[PDB]
């Protein structure tokens, strides 16, 4: 009876990760650190990002729109199963549904704000925006997961074997929800290969 | 011909049907597990020459399988365990029963039935000695096969060591090249920052509205834009700084140094072991020869005894039989000592190879992890040295934009001139050619190619080449419509830094 | 198997904007309607139950 | 069966083995020489169907010659003989015996012994009675074969007549063309003579050396004119000879001589169409009467042999009986019957003489008709030879007319050709200068533009924008008007402007060579 709570909870976790990706995509470009950090990066890369930030804003908007859609569909499912009596009316369903509602409100507000502050950008660059084929949230999430896993593997090889486990877990939980979003069987097979490789590593750990 | 395989760790022969020959390495592993109960994943397989089995190649492709050159099976299970394995024997109570009977036969008086028992004992003893010799030779040749097993793993080790040393040298050279280019790469990154600042201002013409060339560069190959490229270059430079790579290469060279430990690749005392065990095999052969000789002598003495019924002969002949029996007992104990020495030598070789193989497995695993690390670092460095080429291209983008705009406008002007030039040329050519053709056709009609076409006025049948009769083919059809107005606009708006590339016809 | 782990992750294979942005305002109106409806419901999530 | 041939004029059939099928028509005339003997030159042979047997063909071809259809033969020498050829009379010796013994038996008294002697006489005479009109049946063949061979040679003569008519019709058609072509050829011959006069004073330029290219120096003053070249080509004919021959042929083909000959040809056609001689007056009814009389043979035989056999049987029986009451009266009745049958037998003799007389008179009329036929044949041969010769002459004229027409214009075409060749020699000069200038300028343009484009592409090859933002920068100019055009008119002889000058000033072609 309660397995549906697993689906809702997984949706909650996946959107809580995609929102982190969206925040990273925001103004604060994710820079490296440590003594090895070239002080020139915080100058050069920061300058280039300050010059080209509005594209990152558009990426943030598409990510926030995708999490809004995911939360809308999940909460619609919960609404239907509560209305039909197919889902328990109270207990843990309360907290999961309410947290989903909170995250949905936040996502709607965020995408509304990004749309407001990108209206001028869209109206300006529309002529170029036609040629570019739309970048979808699936591409962004998959690329972020792949780059996270690559960075974590490099860190693990070079003696940083402790902080890599949480990164692998987050990448796995991103791909677990990413597979459900893709429809092409080739893309799904690719995502499954990456997810199973991450699973093999996690088991090895 | 028949297929044989070897477990070097213990030294047990593995025999298979030829059906496995048409099959391959993976099938060989599954068959090993099924018939002999060794897990697939623990099977390390090697041939003479130092090749490791890829799961694809059919086994016979690896030239091995005969009893004189089989496949070597090294078991990961047996190396994970600390202790060396135990070796079985060819166990028979016949040897001890024979010893007991020989002791008893020495105390059985001189009668015909006793001599019959003696001859039966000796006839059996010849076969016992022969079987002891055969078993010992089986063990010793099995040892001589454990040796080709060790030499095969040594060959694989040497090939791996040479490949690892070559990879380390290659990475060291590539890292030195990068090390002498860190300053240049940093300068190129600063120049890319400058060029991006510039591109932010250069308008993008309708080569497809406050779109700058930087925005066009950004919408290319997203989400891998220029900022991502710069940050990836900086990340790689952070990961490759010598404070890490120099200690890492020091550890690597230490790994190759321990790979160079000849004290483990070379079996010390090998020559002594062969020099001793082969001599003992020769000695056991000679001993069995004497045993056979004296058993036939026992048979002859029995023949003499049964016929010489005199009571004074049988006691003396039985004294001779007792002396011979003591000789046979000495020979039997010598053969059993040879058996013990051979079995203990096999066990000792098994243990020595166990320790040496533990060391070899440790060294090989360390070298393999180091090889993985070095391959990753090489990929890092090469990817970075390609990303810097991309960086230089982007650095020169703003100049090439203006130069290409100038070239396109000039080509539009040249096409404008060329169409007029070709129009005039074709006009004149068509006029002249049509006039000439009309006159020549009139003369042909008058002449009617009949009267004096070739008799007297030869070869009037010739025409002009129609040169300049048709316009030139199309060209510069795909050029963007970069009007002179667009170039003037770019000269109005572009930053001074890329104005010298525009202020030219 | 960290080596082969990275090696396969060295480069995993990859997986009109105006149209999506034109559709965007309707999408956000739908989202506002949805949030209003979900809030109106979850306001009524005060029952007791178990499964 | 057997092969047969029949001689018509004398009315004589000829018998041949069917085996001779392996031998030709000449061999058949020589077989008439082998079994019979008449010189081959005399032999004229035709088949039912009118075909005159060609010498080389074998008898297997012709579907006649049997016992029932020999081939028809004629000894045209005998026909040309003044005499009316006589009958190859057969020697019927039995008639002398019959008459002598008939009178002998009649003289003695008609007693039964003399009646038995007369019975034996009848057994001989009235049995050879059958032989008489058996021979007359041979003649019956002779008669209808005579009619058939008559008709066959008339098919032959009629075929010759249609050949004559067609030949004369073609002759008069080609001469109807000549009706106007005679004045037309008079005009065209005036034109050719005018042209010949013209060819004087229009020299064949010293460009002869170039017209005969192989000789120019390869053969390692007289102002050679177009005369002595026009006739030199076609060496044996002087062209003046062409005019002379045209005039000669025109004279021979003139209606003055021709029309009377065609009148004679028309009269020959009329004689060939002489149905009067082609027919025989009432030969069909003549043969019908002969048919009646050959029928009379059988009728009368049905009288005699009946009476004769009855008398023989009755006399045998009665004489064996020796009855004096029957022998006298019966024998005397048979004697009177024998008298009447003797009258009937003599009637056989008159009809035999009558049919032989018919043979003879038909043969005489046929002798005259073959004389006419041979005269017509000879006239047809002569007229055909003459008509063929004159038709050959007419076609010679109607070909030489075209030859004259061709050779008449030659001064006009010489003028046109010389002016045109100088015109082309100067136009090629202008065109060569023109093409040189244009190609020089075009090569300058092409090289300059190509150098600029390559010097740019060398800079722009190493760019991020190449073929992504900027398109088509790798195109090239169309290489138009860049290289000199190939040659033309290189085969025209090196006639100078000075050559047209050489002609015009002191060689009047009547202005026409003026430019």
């Amino acid at each position: 009876h309660t397995e549906i709570l697993r689906g809702l909870r997984f949706t909650l976790l996946f959107v809580q990760h995609v929102l982190e990706i969206a925040a990273l995509k925001g103004s604060a470009s994710e820079a490296a650190g440590g003594p090895e950090y070239q002080l020139q990066e915080s100058v050069v890369a920061d300058q280039i990002s300050l010059l080209s930030r509005e594209w990152g804003f558009a990426e943030q908007l598409v990510l926030y729109l995708k999490v809004a859609e995911l939360l809308s569909s999940g909460l619609q499912s919960a609404i239907d199963q509560i209305r039909a009596g197919k889902l328990c009316l109270s207990s843990t369903v309360k907290q999961v549904v309410r947290r989903l509602n909170e995250l949905y409100k936040a996502s709607v507000v965020s995408c509304q704000g990004l749309s407001l502050r990108l209206q001028r950008f869209f109206l300006d660059k529309q002529r170029l925006l036609d040629r570019i084929h739309s970048i979808t949230a699936e591409r962004l999430i998959f690329s972020h997961a792949v780059q996270m896993v690559q960075s974590a593997a490099l860190d693990e090889m070079f003696q940083h074997r402790e902080g890599c486990v949480p990164r692998y877990h987050k990448a796995l939980l991103l791909l677990e929800g990413l597979q459900h979003m893709l429809s092409d069987q080739a893309d799904i097979e690719n995502v499954t290969k990456c997810k199973l490789c991450i699973e093999r590593r996690l088991s090895a750990l | 011909m028949k297929l044989y395989v070897f477990l070097v760790n213990t030294g047990t022969t593995l025999t298979f049907d030829t059906e496995l020959t048409v099959q391959t390495v993976a099938d060989l592993k599954h068959a090993i597990q099924s018939k002999y109960k060794i897990a697939i994943q623990h099977q390390v397989l090697v041939v003479n020459g130092g090749e490791c089995m890829a799961a694809d190649r059919r086994v016979c492709t690896y030239s091995a399988g005969t009893d004189t050159n089989p496949i070597f099976l090294f078991n990961k299970e047996m190396i994970l365990c600390d202790r060396p394995p135990a070796i079985p024997k060819t166990t028979f109570s016949t040897e001890n029963d024979m010893e007991i009977k020989v002791e008893e036969s020495l105390m059985m008086p001189a009668v015909f039935h006793t001599v019959a028992s003696r001859t039966q004992l000796a006839l059996e003893m010849y076969e016992v000695a022969k079987k002891l010799c055969s078993f010992c030779e089986g063990l010793v040749h099995d040892e001589h096969l454990q040796h080709q097993g060790w030499a095969a793993i040594m060959a694989n080790l040497e090939d791996c060591s040479n490949s690892y040393q070559k990879l380390l040298f290659k990475f060291e050279s590539i890292y030195s090249n990068y090390l002498q280019s860190i300053e240049d790469i940093k300068l190129k990154l600063t120049h890319l920052g400058t060029a991006v600042s510039v591109m932010a201002k250069i308008p993008l013409l309708e080569c497809l509205f406050n779109v700058s060339l930087l925005d066009w560069i950004n919408v290319q190959d997203r989400p891998n834009d220029v900022e991502s490229l710069v940050r990836k270059c900086f990340d790689s430079m952070s990961r490759l700084d010598p404070r890490i790579i120099r200690p890492f290469i020091a550890e690597c060279r230490q790994t190759i140094a321990k790979l160079d430990n000849q004290n483990m690749k070379a079996i010390k005392g090998l020559e002594d072991r062969l020099y001793a065990l082969d001599q003992m095999i020769a000695s056991c052969g000679r001993l069995v020869n004497e045993q056979k000789e004296l058993a036939q002598g026992f048979l002859a003495n029995q023949k003499r005894a049964e016929n010489l019924k005199d009571a004074s002969v049988l006691p003396d002949l039985c004294l001779s039989h007792a002396n011979q029996l003591m000789i046979m007992l000495q020979n039997h104990r010598k053969l059993l000592d040879i058996k013990q020495k051979c079995t203990t030598a096999k066990q000792e070789l098994a243990n020595n190879l166990h320790v040496r193989l533990k060391w070899c497995c440790f060294v090989m695993l360390h070298a393999d992890q180091d090889g993985e690390k070095l391959q990753a670092l090489l990929r890092l460095v090469i990817e970075l040295l390609e990303r810097v080429k991309i960086v230089e291209a982007l650095s020169t983008v703003p100049q090439m934009y203006c130069l290409a705009v100038v070239e396109v406008v000039r080509r539009k002007m040249f096409i404008k001139h060329y169409r007029e030039w070709a129009g005039a040329l074709v006009k004149d050519g068509k006029r002249l050619y049509e006039a000439e053709k009309s006159k020549r056709e009139s003369f042909g009609k008058l002449f009617r190619k009949s009267f004096l076409r070739n008799r007297l006025f030869r070869g009037l049948d010739s025409w002009p080449p129609s040169f300049c009769t048709q316009k030139p083919r199309k060209f510069d059809c795909e050029l963007p419509d970069i009007s002179l107005k667009d170039l003037q606009f770019l000269q109005s708006f572009c930053p001074s830094e890329v104005q010298p590339f525009l202020r030219v016809p | 198997d960290l080596g082969t782990f990275y090696r396969e992750f060295q480069n995993p294979p990859q997986l009109s904007m105006a149209e999506d942005l034109d559709s965007l305002p309707e999408k956000l109106a739908v989202h506002e309607k949805n949030v209003r409806e979900f809030d109106a419901f979850v306001e009524t999530l005060q029952g007791s139950d178990e499964a």
